[PDB]
């Protein structure tokens, strides 16, 4: 046990993309978006 | 300047009900031309239909 030390370190590590990279990998657990039936409000 | 020989050319007579008008053209002599009152037609408003879900109405813009 220890509460003299800031674990949180891993943002220090992050770069511009790191974001929309996890981004991307959660695209993969998603489930199916729905539909409004339509391609746009313009259709 | 803009010359006129019509003595009745500005005269504008105001009326209550469409019937009083025709009485008094016709009690005076005057031809005339009746035209029904336009009304605008009760319209449907709804704030929320700018926002629809699936329909047209959304709007692209506020």
């Amino acid at each position: 046990f220890d509460n003299s030390t800031y674990r949180n370190l891993q943002h220090h590590e992050y770069s511009t993309y790191t974001f929309l990279d996890l981004n991307v990998e959660l695209s993969k657990f998603r489930m199916p978006q729905p539909s409004s039936g339509r391609q746009s409000p313009r259709h | 300047w803009s010359s006129t020989a019509d003595p009745l050319s500005n005269l504008v007579l105001t009326f209550s009900t469409k019937e009083d008008a025709v009485a008094f053209a016709e009690k005076n002599g005057w031809s005339f031309d009746v035209e029904e009152r336009k009304v605008p037609k009760p319209k449907s408003k709804s704030y929320g239909a700018n926002f629809s879900w699936n329909k047209r109405t959304r709007v692209s813009t506020k």
